[PDB]
């Protein structure tokens, strides 16, 4: 139902 | 009540995290941190598969080094040269392509002193 995404580089 | 790791600037530490392998969802892992007052930051990812990817924010390029043991379940973070500014709770996630995805948290608080 629910996430949290850190993302990689740019 | 706000126990860690201490560790004087130049100094090293190393983290570990559980690693159960690839699924249909996730092809490697990582760490993001969280800073006081900050928004999480990316700090690595690898992938399950040798040679895939590993990725590594720019700030700490050169000093923090990734590494996976599949035979172990295991990855790696060796973090060599802290500074202050790497002052943070550390956190594993899993990955999909180098992305971070964290469900539900815990964390390493890892404090550097000048």
């Amino acid at each position: 139902g629910s996430v949290q995404i850190v993302y990689k580089p740019k | 009540a706000s126990g860690g790791v201490f560790v004087q600037s130049g100094g090293s530490l190393r983290l570990s995290c559980a690693a159960s392998g690839a699924t249909s969802t996730f092809d490697g892992m990582g760490w993001f941190r969280q800073a006081p007052g900050k928004e999480k930051e990316f700090v690595s990812a690898i992938s399950y598969e040798q040679g895939s990817y590993t990725y590594y924010a720019d700030s700490v390029k050169g000093r923090f080094t990734i590494s996976r043991d599949n035979s172990k379940n295991m990855v790696y973070l060796q973090m060599n040269s802290l500074r202050a500014e790497d002052t943070a709770t550390y956190y594993c996630a899993p990955a999909y392509e180098g992305d971070l995805y964290a469900f539900d948290e815990q964390g390493t608080q890892v404090t550097v002193s000048s």
